RNA sequence: GAACUUGAGUGCAGAAGAGGAGAGUGGAAUUCCACGUGUAGCGGUGAAAUGCGUAGAGAUGUGGAGGAACACCAGUGGCGAAGGCGACUCUCUGGUCUGUAACUGACGCUGAGGAGCGAAAGCGCGCCGUAAACGAUGAGUGCUAAGUGUUAGGGGGUUUCCGCCCCUUAGUGCUGCAGCUAACGCAUUAAGCACUCCGCCUGGGGAGU
RNA sequence: AAAAAAA
């Protein structure tokens, strides 16, 4: 019950650093909720964000 | 001017001469209105996550710049229009 | 480690009895029941997870690939304990007929001969066969006749250890938790039923959450998803998700644990 | 930007150490309301930024009066440096 | 001949239907509960919902199909038994994919 | 007249926002219509009609209706004066909070009228503009027990840091003293104790005539 | 409830 990214001191997410996302999403393709990760608030949002703008660049899917 | 961070998509059904073309094209479209490539990746062709214009695959270019919009704009612009480019994504490098 | 060193030890003891080709104990665990594991394939459905195969040819790393998925997820200790409810149970046999769950063809127990007597008879069968060299048809026939009747009877009283082993644990569990009565606990919903739903604590002890403490709304059963669902509040009980919950009453006799929902 | 108003900080300074007088910050006001206003002649519609401006507007009026009442003369050269009718 | 394909599984709470196509949505099978000759009830079960899938399939095998993308539609029960007798008829699953509207 | 920095603001450093206005762009579905697949369904529902059709349709693409919205994330989270604001990117722009204390030196508060923003409707996109536009609770400032949660910060302690611990700031929650209250309740997010200014009321009906 | 395995 760990932020990722206040473990690991990872102040910026990146959008295309997709392995790191796809920790994030479901296997659908869903966003996992902040409750299930664990993670923090702040983070939760810059890490929508990033799998938002990844989505658009078909990095990650809409819908595995 | 600021930081920004282009990435964009190349069809997967060209040949290197071809592509190499598109990407002096574009990096030549940046600089000329007044923009500076400051870095330049290749992550060569990925497997789109869906079919984006009936291609399964493409080649990535992540150009990063210090320009004014306009030449962002302009990009963008041409970005578009053209065909060999399927999508992109400009974004500003966030403090 | 150890567990390594004992499982190839029995791996290789198997493999050379089979090879030898001689009246042996072997220790199988046979595919999983078809209804089962497809109902099994249905419930992982539920939740994303998405497996490669047919319930009646299904290969153990497809199970595998499933517990690499769910791993430190809320939703894995039900997944995981739903999928064990889908295997068969491994017993001794005379055939070697492979052992599912460690996805070989040839294994035994050798490694444990004090407290197991299929582990004493292939040590008495090692020096029968390779120590003595009596590989003669009357020694042969001998140990056919007897085996499969050994086998039986040391599979039942397995089954018979563990189920009774299980009921002492259920009591001195239940033990433990008569003076927690009016102590809340953080838990996770193992097992959902038309009466009510089973919830795990983090030191194993699992108590029910009967419907008549439900008291907020008339929960409906849903069989497909694992759930109990309010008509009215629209509240969503899965299996898997984590609860705060008091107990309520705890029968040491019957071995039975109450509890009442605090939260969400 | 910080180098315009640094420019304008430079301009306005009662002395070296100066940007809290007046002057300094009727310039500043002054230069986002002129930029402001700009961009409200294309943004028509864009109410919310309209907000700010009479904020803006408003703050200006009152250093202008406080000013005006504190020493004319500074006021005088000010509005006239300025523009300001 | 062709080999992969999609099949479009429309379960409602009345119907199951289950059209194969290639992977330009042109049909190659289709079957469907009411096709199979169940009435009502029947219709909406799982075991009608298998029974369409398969017939469908069966009907694709014969075209030369070997893989599946899969496609659900509607709420009906029949998703989970249609998908598992695509598997089961012998076409491999990719992917299945939920584009109820 | 003169002096000051505590209020007010500007600097400088830092923080988080579905704040607003443009411009694209990503996926969705929608059914507008035609056409390529399609081959007998389909369709209610206790089950039969109700209907629906082989004139190849339910169904599946392809041209699209071209109009509305953007699931998961998503939280009595956040932001906004209110109405409100949730796809993504860029363009322009408003505000807020924290910290410093460098600067200005009371520059403040409220605010009738006025001006602007501002649902259904009303409807003729424009006027309209009235809104449980009533968390049933003007704004500002100071003072007056505690307990616990969350949002964005600041400092110190260990702690390598992560983590914990503590203190502080701003906001949002629950619980509860003093007091207040007709009771209900409120209780540092006051409906407590005060001062400033504004709005408003003085039986019901008639009559919002 | 319900699997190996270990003990």
């Amino acid at each position: 019950k760990v932020c990722y990214f206040t473990s690991n001191g990872i102040t910026h997410i990146d959008y295309k650093d997709v392995d790191l996302l796809k920790k994030f999403v479901s296997e659908r393709g869903k966003i996992l909720p902040r409750r299930v990760t664990g993670t923090n608030a702040k983070y939760q949002r810059k890490l929508t964000a990033a799998i938002k703008r990844a989505r658009q660049m078909a990095l990650l899917p809409y819908v595995s | 001017m600021r930081k920004y961070e282009v990435m964009y998509i190349i069809r997967p059904n060209i040949d290197e001469e071809s592509k190499k073309a598109v990407i002096e094209r574009f990096n030549n479209v940046l600089t000329s209105n007044g923009a500076e490539i400051t870095g330049t990746k290749d992550w060569g062709k990925r497997r789109l996550a869906y079919e984006i214009n009936d291609f399964r695959d493409g080649f990535y270019q992540i150009v990063n710049v210090q320009s004014d919009a306009a030449a962002v704009q302009e990009f963008d612009r041409l970005a578009k229009i053209s065909d060999d480019i399927i999508r992109h994504i400009v974004v500003k490098e966030e403090e | 480690l150890i567990e390594e060193f004992m499982l190839v030890a029995n791996e290789t003891v198997a493999e050379h009895f089979h090879w030898m080709n001689v009246p042996f104990i072997y220790r199988i665990h046979e595919e999983p029941n078809a209804e089962k594991l497809q109902k099994f394939l249905e419930f992982v459905t539920t939740f994303g997870y998405v497996v490669k195969g047919t319930a009646g040819n299904i290969h153990p790393r497809a199970l595998q690939s499933i517990l690499d998925a769910v791993r430190d997820r809320p939703e894995e200790t039900v997944i995981s304990t739903v999928m064990l409810r889908s295997m068969k149970q491994a017993k001794y046999d005379p055939q070697s007929l492979g052992h599912f769950g460690l996805s070989t063809e040839f294994y035994t127990h050798f490694t444990s001969p004090i407290r197991r007597y299929p582990d004493l008879i292939v040590h008495r069968l090692i020096r029968t066969y390779l120590i003595n060299g009596k590989v003669d048809e009357a020694t042969q026939e001998k140990w056919a006749e007897r085996l499969p009747d050994i086998a039986e009877h040391t599979s039942s009283m397995e089954r018979r250890a563990v189920d009774a082993e299980r009921e002492t644990d259920d009591l001195k569990k239940a033990e433990y938790m008569l003076d927690k009565i009016g102590e809340e606990f953080d838990g996770m919903i193992s097992s959902v039923t038309n009466f009510g739903m089973f919830v795990e604590l983090p030191n194993t002890i699992e108590g029910l959450v009967h419907v008549s403490f439900m008291t907020d709304d008339y929960y409906r059963f849903d069989e497909q998803h694992f759930a109990m669902i309010g008509e009215r509040t629209g509240n969503v009980f899965r299996i898997g998700d984590e609860i705060t919950v008091k107990v309520v009453d705890v029968n040491k006799d019957e071995r039975n644990i109450d509890f009442e929902i605090v939260g969400m | 930007t910080q180098e315009r108003k640094n420019q304008l900080i430079n301009e306005f300074k009662t002395h070296e150490s100066d940007t809290g007088s007046p002057e300094v910050q009727i310039a500043i006001l002054t230069d986002s309301i002129n930029n402001l206003n700009e961009h409200l002649r294309t943004h028509k519609k864009d109410h919310h930024s309209r907000r700010g401006l009479l904020k803006m507007v408003g703050k200006r009026r009152n250093l202008l009066t406080y000013l005006r009442n504190k020493d004319v003369t500074r006021y005088r050269e000010l509005i006239n440096k300025l523009g300001l009718r | 001949n062709i080999e992969s394909g999609i099949a479009h599984i429309r379960s409602t709470f009345n119907n199951t239907i289950v059209t194969i196509t290639d992977t330009h949505g042109n049909a190659i099978s289709w079957s469907s509960a009411g096709a199979l000759g169940f009435r009502g009830s029947r219709k909406s079960t799982p075991f009608a919902a298998q029974m369409a899938a398969e017939t469908a399939a069966k009907g694709s095998i014969e075209h030369g199909l070997k893989t599946l993308e899969v496609t659900v539609k509607g709420p009906g029960s029949g998703r989970e038994a249609a998908i598992r007798a695509l598997q089961a008829a012998g076409l491999e699953v990719t992917a299945i994919r939920d584009v109820t509207p």
